[PDB]
């Protein structure tokens, strides 16, 4: 869809007007997610290879986490990126042809006619 | 085949009932003639008389049911003068499914063949009517 | 891990160690051969690591602390109880037939992961090729099936042709009297009820069946009894052997590296001994293979890997 | 009569039986080189000729 | 779900691994006859050749 | 996936057998140069849709 | 019709690959892919590539004569087929060669054709540029710039054949 | 277009059908593999020539390289058919069908 | 093999999907796939017996023709536009032998008829470099030239793909010809969205790729090859029958699990588009993937099939075999739902 | 002392413990310092200080 806008600046994973948006928190719940997602590849390698599940490894546990969290936290600057990238053309192609998105004059609800169905 | 389906479509139901009864035919034999294609590639005949036999068997079952379904569809929609109608199709397709039925000799595939053929024949009718988009262009 | 296609590449070639001590040596014969010590005199003037043959507790052996697990965990086959019952309705027959043939099976992958890694011969006692004779003896006195000899046809096949033959297989040529002789005098009250057709056909296939189709891929040092007892005879021997059949030869670093790549997971070699060919004597139910594998996992340093154990002092379990 | 074998035939046993029997139909192959590609044959002429996906 | 054609369909293998079928390589017999520059005037090799 | 790693690391590896209009091995001219080069120069950045 | 002469040479290039295409034996079909092959070279060298044109002459005789040495060793018969041997062989032969002959005769009696595509019905001489190329071929100087230009070309060619020899050795081994 | 892209591409479209329908033979089909890249040499070569594009008479030589460079791989994987069994008929090569 | 020699055909078949990913031109991407089939041909012959033969032949027979549609769809775009930029085509004629080609070498419908048999023909990580790296390249060109593939070409291809694929898999036992006829299905769902929006073709690319590579390391790290040994898994290590529970309850298409994602987003840019036949009769049509899902989760972990003895001894020995990021994939695959956003990083 | 053959994972690979400690602390560093510089630039593109 937007091939057009990273056409100009190829294989960018966060360009430069990237920094202008606010980073995510480091307690924003998608991150957090992530988190969780680490702890559960921790447990679950514990589980398969027939190690204690809640104890063997803090530090494979530990760098499961971190791991995931450190990688997520990039991809949702991306994601917020494109997103932001998604509404900026949106609202600049609006502004640009105003013709095509005329201002629908609103009628209140005491001109606008609607036919009355019952139930009986 | 893709004009075969339009001198279907092009004339009004229920007027010319042995040019639609044709064009269903010809649209009926074509699908038969490729279900045989495929028929003697993926499985191989025993001989060459054997393999014009499943090709003729296969064209004519698709053909008589192609000819029984536009002829029961037009005269459908002539004897109630309901043309935009997908009753007359589902009346149409029943024939249809009969036909198959009679074809490969059994009742049961025949009353199956006639509910879903119906409601495929009532669907495509549906379809004609409002303009659904079944391969639909993109817009967004 | 330790061993893999890392440590290949940087350096370690198997063929750099393999000298010409370093030769896998299984020693044949019937029940009381006295090949029992034999064997380990064959390995202690040559220097060879003598591994005892593969009973029922093995596996057992080699994982744990070395001591035997009970019958219920490892097997379900009992040896006096087929010494007893040969004919029995339950199908210990083949049942113990095949524990034993998969035992044999790791202990041919212990063989072969000591000859590739330490670079020093095997003496093994009737390794996987001669495990057969036992079960065509079981097929002749109508102890087994036909299905069961199919069920271990379809498991050799599988399973023996991924492997080398021994380079000298030592056969002991006893005759079935000597051997009623010895077990008579053995002492042991169930091994005394065998009859004496079994052990006639257990030297049946070995002198018709066995040693006829070793001959060509490893050299036989066939003995008799008198010169068993003589084992600086079968040593003196062993070191004047030319070694120029069998596929011990063709044998360069690549293909003796798949071999120690397949025998360093011993699941992978025991991969094809439970396979889903449905018989009654080695299918175990549903309730009872839950039965037995929870009761497995309460055992003392059996519920985890081997390292990560509490109850019987693995420290560290939090940093490993 | 009906809730035991009618309503239980109209919908899920005819389904089942019609999606076994394609199942059996597709899967009938006897794995030839000479037959797959006589039907990529088959498939591209038809492809030209009778559905015009060359226009 | 086994119909008439797909009847003598045996399961494979377990290691993915078939006979060999050993067919005849079929030794090319060569006639090295008796008339021939090197077998001296009277020499009838009959050999198997493999190429 | 067009991955653009020649305009990401700024290497040409297949930019100059693309087009006509490249540079040639001694200056050769194909029969089509300038009728290239016309289009090539209109349909520049103003995209598919609205170059064709 | 001697202005037509890359067109029939293309009307002996279409018909050999009728003879190799109906598969009578690869010896007959080595010998239709040398013909072929070797009015290619004919048909590509009246637009001025020579090299280019014995350099698809020169490596399919290369070729040929290896699938020559397999086919005799590996795809050998007791009686091969020469065209005739087999009616499969023989009816798709003749009817490839007598709808090649039509489509010839479709195309110079109206002097336009259309199978997908449409064909004039003029000689391809009427397609040549009026000028000359100096002291040089064209086709020569672009063949001598796979080396001055086309590196990453040679790179992935040259990796290409050798691991073609790898990978062909890999799989010629058994074990 | 000119009239020797109707024999060229025919020529294509046989070698095509010649590789398409194959003949319970394995190396007259990669023959009509060879074939296939015999007349898109010549079709390409005919337009490069045609256009005087110079810089792409490069591209048919290395096309003509992948050409051998995958059927001497065919060949390689004809031999492992005629080793494992006596002739390289594709009908010994159905054990793929359970 | 030598590994140093697996090494370098690994590479060359990473270098193949590379070139076909990054290059500008027409010759690159065909010598990029010429690069990739023959580097791949000794991954499929890894173990040398006639399965491995014949399921190379039938590859290479395949992707040989597959090529020679690709190169002549690559000389009708040099005529009809004189240039070779990997972009648009500028002939029909040369679009429809390009999506044949590239229909030929991803196996979709009705050019399926070889991924069951090479993949039944070759191991399980062949198979599964088969199955996820090689449906890379030819997804790379049909992303490039989408402004030229023609409609009806690509949705017949489709959803030809997803019926036969979906009746495919219903009468299989082995395990391998499974994931092919699941591979079959899955690439008309890729392939079904493309020209409505190709970043959800991109997004169905990767959850599949995850899910099929999360089964086959399943797979090797159980060793079970037909259904009824991986029925056995129960009685050897019972994580193993939770993993392939929630594997293939994932790839069915049902929430909350992460292989529902696709399919739904892939309907949320067919509907906006005014589809509305076509993904219910996907949507539909996939219920029949679902149905041997479920029959193999029916044999592993929902009953208890009898076992054998010899498992007894497979206790006394943990899996020392390299699992390869098992549980990321596991977790990726199962648990990534909430995260349906994240797919604005392929925009 | 109980298992008959020393089991790999019997002692902790003292190497592979302190390559993934050190992996995660500076995974962690390096992340609070991206974050750090990318709060300062948004502050600072924007001027909300
Ligand atoms: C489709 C038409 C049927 C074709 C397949 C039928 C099964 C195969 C068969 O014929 O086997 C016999 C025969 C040989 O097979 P066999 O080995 O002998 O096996 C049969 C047994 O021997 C036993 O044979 P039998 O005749 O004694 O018993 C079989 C049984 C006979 O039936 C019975 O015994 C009882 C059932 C009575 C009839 C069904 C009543 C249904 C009522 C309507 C449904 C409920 C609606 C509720 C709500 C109402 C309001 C909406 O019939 C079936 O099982 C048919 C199942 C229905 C097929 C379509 C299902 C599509 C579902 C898609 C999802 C929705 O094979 C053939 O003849 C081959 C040719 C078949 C036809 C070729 C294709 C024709 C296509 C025409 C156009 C179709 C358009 C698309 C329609 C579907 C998509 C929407
Ligand atoms: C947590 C979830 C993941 C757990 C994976 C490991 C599971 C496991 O092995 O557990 C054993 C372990 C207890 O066992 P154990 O005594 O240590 O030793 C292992 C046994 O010997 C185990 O015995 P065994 O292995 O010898 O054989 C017995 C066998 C028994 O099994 C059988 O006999 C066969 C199977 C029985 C029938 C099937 C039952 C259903 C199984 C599938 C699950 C379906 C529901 C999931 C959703 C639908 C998916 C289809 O297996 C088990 O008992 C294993 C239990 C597995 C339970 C969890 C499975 C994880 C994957 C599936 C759920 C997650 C993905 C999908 C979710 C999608 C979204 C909802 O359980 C746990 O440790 C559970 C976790 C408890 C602590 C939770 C702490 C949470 C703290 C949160 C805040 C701090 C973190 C902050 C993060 C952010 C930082 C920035
Ligand atoms: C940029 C793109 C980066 C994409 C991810 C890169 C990492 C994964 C792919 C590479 C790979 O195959 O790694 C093998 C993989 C282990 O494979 P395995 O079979 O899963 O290991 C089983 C046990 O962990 C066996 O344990 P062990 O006995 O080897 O000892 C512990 C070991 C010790 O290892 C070390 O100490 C290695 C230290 C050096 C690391 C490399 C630097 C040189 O540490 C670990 O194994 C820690 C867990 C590894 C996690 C791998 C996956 C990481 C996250 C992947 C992305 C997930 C995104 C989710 C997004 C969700 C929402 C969309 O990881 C490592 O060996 C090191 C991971 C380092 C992660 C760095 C993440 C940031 C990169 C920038
Ligand atoms: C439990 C057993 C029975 C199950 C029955 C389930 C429901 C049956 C009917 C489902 C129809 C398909 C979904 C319709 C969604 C309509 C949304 C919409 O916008 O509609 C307007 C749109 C109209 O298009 P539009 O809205 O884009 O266009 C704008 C509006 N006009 C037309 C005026 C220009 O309708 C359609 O596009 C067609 C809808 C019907 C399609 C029928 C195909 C399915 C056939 C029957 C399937 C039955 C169940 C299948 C499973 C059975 C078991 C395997
Ligand atoms: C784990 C992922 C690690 C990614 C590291 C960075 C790689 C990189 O630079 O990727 C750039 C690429 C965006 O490049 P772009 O030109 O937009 O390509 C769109 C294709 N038409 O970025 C991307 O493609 C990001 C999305 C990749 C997701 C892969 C795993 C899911
Ligand atoms: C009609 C007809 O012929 O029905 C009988 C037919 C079986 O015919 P046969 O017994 O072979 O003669 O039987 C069939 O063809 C099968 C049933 C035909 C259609 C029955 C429709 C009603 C089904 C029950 C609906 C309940 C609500
Ligand atoms: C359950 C199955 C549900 C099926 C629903 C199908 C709904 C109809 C969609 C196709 C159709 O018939 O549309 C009608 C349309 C004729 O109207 P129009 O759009 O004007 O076509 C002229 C094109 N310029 O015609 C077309 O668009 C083309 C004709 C398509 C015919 C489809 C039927 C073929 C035979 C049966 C299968
Ligand atoms: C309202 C919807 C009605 C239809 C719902 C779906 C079909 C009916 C429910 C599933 C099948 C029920 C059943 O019991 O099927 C069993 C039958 C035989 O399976 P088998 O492997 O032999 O089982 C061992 C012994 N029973 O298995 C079969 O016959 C296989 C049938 C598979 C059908 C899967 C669902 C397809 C739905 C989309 C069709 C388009
Ligand atoms: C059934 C089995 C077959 C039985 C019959 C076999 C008959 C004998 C076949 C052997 C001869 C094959 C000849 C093939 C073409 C060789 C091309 C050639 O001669 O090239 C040399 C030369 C290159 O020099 P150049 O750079 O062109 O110079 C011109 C500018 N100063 O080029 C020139 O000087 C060009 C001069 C004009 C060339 C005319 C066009 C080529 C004519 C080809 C005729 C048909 C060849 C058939 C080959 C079949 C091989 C078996
Ligand atoms: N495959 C087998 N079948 C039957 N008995 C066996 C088998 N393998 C070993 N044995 C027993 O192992 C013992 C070997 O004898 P000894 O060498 O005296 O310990 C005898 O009790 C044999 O019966």
């Amino acid at each position: 869809m937007m091939t057009g806008r990273q056409a100009r600046a190829p294989l960018q994973f966060l360009p430069d007007e990237a920094r202008s948006l606010p980073p995510p928190k480091l307690t924003d719940p998608r991150l957090a997610y992530i988190g969780f997602l680490g702890y559960c590849s921790g447990l679950i390698d514990n589980a398969i290879r027939r190690r204690p599940v809640l104890s063997a490894g803090l530090h494979r546990q530990f760098l499961y986490i971190t791991s995931f969290v450190f990688v997520g936290y990039y991809l949702l600057k991306r994601q917020d990126y494109m997103y932001a990238v998604r509404d900026h053309d949106m609202f600049s192609y609006i502004k640009s042809h105003p013709e095509d998105f005329p201002e629908k004059d609103k009628k209140t609800y005491r001109e606008v006619f609607e036919e009355f169905h019952p139930v009986r | 085949a893709k004009t075969l389906l339009h001198q279907y479509w092009d004339i009004p139901e229920g007027t010319e009932c042995h040019r639609k009864t044709y064009a269903a035919t010809s649209i009926g034999g074509a699908s038969g003639l490729v279900v045989s294609a495929y028929s003697v590639a993926l499985k191989t005949p025993t001989s060459f008389l054997e393999g014009v036999a499943r090709t003729g068997r296969y064209t004519f079952t698709a053909a008589a049911i192609g000819a029984i379904f536009g002829l029961t569809s037009c005269i459908s929609a002539q004897v109630r003068e309901k043309p935009d109608d997908p009753l007359n199709y589902l009346i149409g397709g029943c024939a249809g499914g009969l036909t198959l039925g009679a074809r490969t000799r059994s009742y049961g595939i025949g009353a199956a063949a006639c509910a879903y053929m119906g409601l495929t024949a009532a669907l495509v009718k549906m379809g004609q009517l409002e303009g659904w988009k079944v391969f639909a262009e993109p817009k967004v | 891990l330790q061993y893999g296609p890392l440590a290949y590449i940087l350096g370690e070639k198997t063929t750099k160690k393999m000298t010409e001590n370093s030769k896998l040596i299984t020693v044949d014969g019937n029940i009381c051969s006295g090949k029992s010590k034999l064997a380990k005199e064959v390995a202690e003037k040559l220097g060879l690591k003598h591994f005892p043959e593969a009973g029922i507790h093995y596996a057992d052996s080699t994982t744990g602390d070395g001591k035997p697990l009970p019958v219920r965990f490892s097997g379900n086959c009992s040896l006096e109880k087929f010494y007893d019952d040969p004919k029995s309705n339950d199908g210990n027959s083949y049942r113990l037939q095949a524990w034993l043939y998969a035992s044999r099976l790791l202990q041919y992958a212990d063989a072969l992961e000591h000859l590739l890694s330490t670079g020093q011969g095997v003496v093994l006692e009737r390794s996987i090729y001669s495990d057969f004779v036992f079960l065509e003896a079981m097929y002749r006195q109508g102890f087994i099936r036909k299905q069961c000899v199919d069920h271990y046809n379809q498991v050799k096949k599988v399973t023996v042709c991924e492997y080398l033959p021994p380079h000298v297989v030592i056969y002991v040529d006893v005759p079935v009297s000597e051997v009623q002789s010895r077990i008579q005098k053995k002492g042991n009250p169930h091994e005394m009820k065998i009859t004496s057709a079994y052990l006639q056909d257990i030297e049946n296939v070995y002198k018709g069946t066995f040693l006829p189709e070793m001959s060509e891929k490893c050299e036989v040092l066939q003995y008799s009894a008198w010169e068993a007892e003589d084992a600086e005879k079968v040593v003196e021997d062993i070191q004047y052997l030319k070694y120029d059949k069998g596929p011990w030869l063709d044998q360069d670093d690549r293909k003796l590296h798949n071999l120690r790549m397949l025998v360093q997971d011993k699941l992978e070699v025991l991969n094809y001994t439970s396979i889903p060919v449905f018989l009654p004597e080695v299918t175990i139910g549903a309730h009872q293979s839950d039965r037995v594998f929870q009761e497995f996992t309460e055992l003392p340093g059996r519920k985890y890997r081997a390292g990560y154990n509490e109850d019987v002092g693995d420290k560290w379990i939090w940093l490993k | 009569l009906l809730d035991l074998i009618w309503l239980e035939t109209i919908l899920p046993k005819t389904i089942s039986l019609a999606q076994m029997k394609m199942s059996t139909t597709i899967t009938s192959q006897k794995g030839l080189i000479k037959l797959y590609f006589l039907s990529f044959l088959i498939t591209i002429l038809i492809s030209t000729t009778l559905l015009n996906f060359h226009e | 779900y086994p119909t008439k054609e797909t009847a003598h369909w045996k399961p494979p293998p377990w290691n993915d691994v078939d006979p060999p079928k050993d067919t005849l390589v079929s030794n090319l017999t060569l006639n090295f006859g008796p008339q021939h520059p090197a077998a001296h005037g009277v020499l009838r090799l009959v050999m198997e050749l493999s190429g | 996936p067009f991955f653009d790693v020649q305009k990401k690391l700024g290497v040409d590896l297949d930019h100059w057998m693309t087009i006509q209009s490249a540079e040639q091995p001694h200056r050769i001219p194909a029969r089509c140069h300038a009728f290239e080069k016309e289009w090539i120069e209109c349909a520049h950045g103003i995209g598919s849709i609205r170059a064709e | 019709m001697m202005t037509y002469i890359v067109f029939i040479l293309s009307i002996i290039f279409v018909m050999g690959f009728v003879g190799f295409s109906s598969k009578p034996s690869p010896i007959y079909g080595g010998l239709g892919l040398i013909v072929s092959g070797g009015v290619g070279c004919g048909i590509v060298l009246n637009f001025g590539g020579s090299f280019l044109g014995l350099m698809v002459f020169l490596i399919y005789l290369g070729g040929m004569m290896v699938v020559f040495g397999y086919t005799t060793a590996m795809a050998t018969e007791q009686y091969p087929e020469v065209w005739v041997s087999n009616k499969v062989v023989l009816g798709t032969f003749i009817t490839g060669l007598l709808m090649e002959f039509l489509m010839v005769y479709y195309v110079l009696k109206d002097k336009e054709v259309e199978i997908v595509f449409k064909f004039n019905g003029m000689g391809d001489w009427v397609i040549y540029d009026t000028g000359d190329s100096g002291f040089f071929s064209e086709e020569a100087m672009g063949i001598a710039a796979l080396y001055s230009y086309g590196t990453w070309l040679v790179i992935v060619t040259g990796w290409s054949l050798l691991i073609g020899v790898v990978v062909i050795m890999e799989i010629t081994r058994g074990n | 277009m000119s009239l020797v892209y109707m024999n060229i591409m025919m020529a294509f479209t046989v070698s095509l059908t010649g590789l398409l329908m194959y003949r319970s033979h394995l190396m007259s089909s990669l023959l009509c593999l060879e074939g296939m890249m015999l007349s898109l040499f010549i079709l390409a070569t005919l337009m490069i020539l045609n256009s005087h594009f110079t810089l792409a008479s490069m591209m048919p030589i290395i096309l003509l390289v992948f050409a051998a460079c995958e059927a001497a791989l065919g060949l390689s994987l004809l031999v492992m058919v005629s080793n494992t069994y006596g002739t390289d008929y594709v009908q010994n090569l159905n054990l793929l069908q359970c | 093999m030598n590994p140093i020699i697996l090494i370098i055909i690994l590479m060359t078949v990473m270098l193949g999907t590379i070139i076909v990913m990054i290059s500008t031109h027409w010759l690159l991407i065909w010598i990029g796939f010429e690069m990739n089939m023959l580097a791949i041909i000794p991954i499929m012959m890894k173990k040398h017996n006639p399965r491995a033969t014949e399921a190379s032949t039938k590859y290479f027979l395949t992707q040989s023709t597959a090529s020679m549609l690709l190169m002549m769809a690559i000389i009708i775009n040099l005529m009809f536009s004189g240039q070779w930029t990997v972009m648009k085509l500028f002939n029909p004629m040369a679009s429809m032998l390009m999506t044949m080609a590239l229909a030929m070498k991803l196996g979709m419908a009705p050019f399926h008829f070889w991924v069951p048999e090479v993949t039944q023909g070759i191991p399980l990580s062949s198979g599964l470099i088969l199955l996820t790296w090689q449906k890379l390249a030819p997804m790379s060109v049909l992303y490039q030239i989408l402004p030229s593939i023609n409609l009806d070409l690509i949705l017949t291809l489709s959803i030809l793909s997803i019926t036969i694929g979906g009746w495919g898999g219903l009468n299989q036992t082995q395990l391998r010809k499974i994931m092919a006829y699941s591979s079959i299905a899955h690439m008309g769902w890729m392939t079904a969205v493309l020209l409505y929006n190709p970043t959800m073709t991109l997004l169905n690319l990767i959850i599949y790729i995850i899910m099929t590579s999360t089964m086959f390391t399943l797979f090797m790290a159980n060793s079970t090859t037909t259904t009824l040994s991986l029925s056995h898994t129960w009685n050897k290590a019972p994580i193993m029958t939770i993993l392939v529970l929630i594997t293939l309850l994932s790839m069915g298409g049902l929430p909350p699990l992460s292989g529902f994602m696709p399919k739904w987003m892939i309907i949320q840019e067919m509907t906006k588009n005014d589809s509305i036949i076509l993904p219910t009769l996907m949507a539909i049509t996939a219920l029949l993937n679902l149905y041997f899902y479920m029959r193999l989760t029916y044999s592993t972990a929902l009953t208890m099939f009898p076992s054998t003895n010899n498992m007894k001894m497979k206790w006394q020995f943990p899996t020392t075999k390299r699992m390869t990021l098992l549980p990321t994939m596991t977790v990726l695959s199962t648990m990534l739902l909430p995260l349906t956003p994240i797919l604005s990083i392929l925009e | 002392k109980f298992y008959i053959q020393e089991p790999p994972h019997g002692s902790p690979n003292w190497l592979k413990v302190g390559l993934t400690l050190g992996t995660s602390a500076f995974l962690w560093i390096y992340l609070i310092k991206q974050h750090n510089e990318d709060v300062l630039e948004y502050k600072r593109r924007n001027g909300l200080e």
